[PDB]
């Protein structure tokens, strides 16, 4: 009890993964809010995944499993990923892999050689595979060796479009979720979180007016604006319509 | 003895063998892999002195 | 130098026509044979591995539906398809017409 | 009876045999299904060639 847990997130220099920094505290996975249910299921089934490896060894198919997060800039993906490792007590090997400094081989390499009970992250899939540089060569390394076990992997784009559905495939992205603007519910709980017990009903009447005055609204938009007014809830509410 | 690798095969068959030992001594296996995850698990074997199986 | 002892080696090819007969002898590639496309019973083992425990029956239609719909099935895609459908046996087979 | 085997791939860099990654389990035999015979026929060779020096 006396002991509390961290993250380590791994760089790669070279062709060895490296621990970059030092151990971070663990984020509340409550405190990154995505949809009404995106959470719970992703949660569920990275739980399913974990805890059955006698279904994927009996049958004889690679412990490997990929989700694909894709939606606008700022709607907490990094964060949920962070989250969600740190909630399952594993580490984050996180990979740009925009960077022409890996080439297929490298990139082979590194996900071969990452780091047991660890989550390999590849943010800004969209612009290589747009484009050392390769988008074959990506997806050639992602079904090679599924390194010891179980290895999740975790891809972030701004958008879908500028990839394939042959990304979308059992052994590859398994569980394509969408996270967006925020809605109601978002908002509510945002306002609840970030201000600890006030009026449930202040806290809808904020989350309407700032559906009202804006559409793509975006998570980190409304972080930013309630540090304007940081332990000022009313006039955060007076303030909605300036915004 | 203690050298030989059969001292705790021994004590691991007499403590599954006898499972009322009243007298035993404790073998705690700790390792802190990498991000921090504890695993913890109590061995017990027989305690020095006199044991009849 | 055959290694320190028992040097089993071990090699595989999409197709033998491109190698040559000097490949096959004793002292070089020993024991050669060949994998193919699945089989009724290769077919019938899979559908019993992958879901555990269904009417055999069931994984006999399973495997003559694929024979019909496909001559040169392999079993890369056979696993492929079950994925699609993993823990879902009775949407498997009336889903074979679709492939 | 409490340790599980693990079947340790090697790749080869530069003229040497490394350890590539880490051991991995052990992959059924049942798991694979080559035909009606062929892999008891493999097994079978292999195994008059190994126990056979
Ligand atoms: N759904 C959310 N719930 C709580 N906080 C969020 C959410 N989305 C974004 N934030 C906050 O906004 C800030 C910026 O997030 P950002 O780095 O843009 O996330 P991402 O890069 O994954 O979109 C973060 O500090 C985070 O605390």
């Amino acid at each position: 009890q006396q002991e509390e847990g961290k993250t380590v997130m791994y760089t790669a220099v070279g062709s060895e993964w490296r621990t970059f920094g030092y151990p971070r505290r663990r984020r509340p996975l409550d405190s990154v809010v995505l949809q009404q249910g995106l959470a719970d299921r992703i949660v569920k089934d990275i739980r399913e995944f974990i805890d059955n490896p006698k279904w994927y060894i009996d049958r004889g198919i690679p412990y490997r499993r990929g989700y694909l997060l894709y939606g606008p800039p700022g709607c907490g993906k990094s964060s949920f990923i962070t989250a969600l490792a740190g909630e399952l007590e594993h580490s984050i090997c996180l990979l740009s892999l925009t960077d022409s400094s890996l080439s297929d081989d490298r990139l082979n390499h590194l996900l071969s050689v990452a780091p047991q009970q660890s989550l390999v992250l590849l943010e800004d899939v969209d612009a290589a595979f747009l484009s050392r540089l390769t988008f074959s060569g990506l997806l050639n390394a992602l079904d090679g060796v599924a390194s010891t076990e179980a290895r999740i992997v975790f891809m972030t784009t701004n958008y879908i479009d500028r990839l394939d559905p042959a990304l979308i495939r059992p052994g590859r992205v398994d569980l394509k979720e969408y996270v967006g603007y925020c809605s109601h519910w978002q908002l509510t709980q945002m306002f609840q979180r970030f201000y600890p017990g006030q009026a449930p009903s202040l806290a809808e009447n904020f989350a309407e007016h700032v559906l009202k005055a804006t559409s793509e609204i975006s998570p980190a938009q409304v972080q930013g604006y309630f540090m304007l007014y940081k332990n000022d809830p009313m006039g955060a509410v007076h303030n909605i319509e300036s915004l | 003895p203690a050298r030989d690798r059969s001292y705790a095969w021994l004590l691991s068959w007499l403590t599954r063998h006898s499972t009322r030992t009243q007298h035993l001594s404790v073998e705690t296996s700790y390792l802190q892999h990498e991000s921090g995850r504890i695993s913890t698990k109590f061995e017990f074997i027989p305690s020095p002195g006199n044991h009849f199986i």
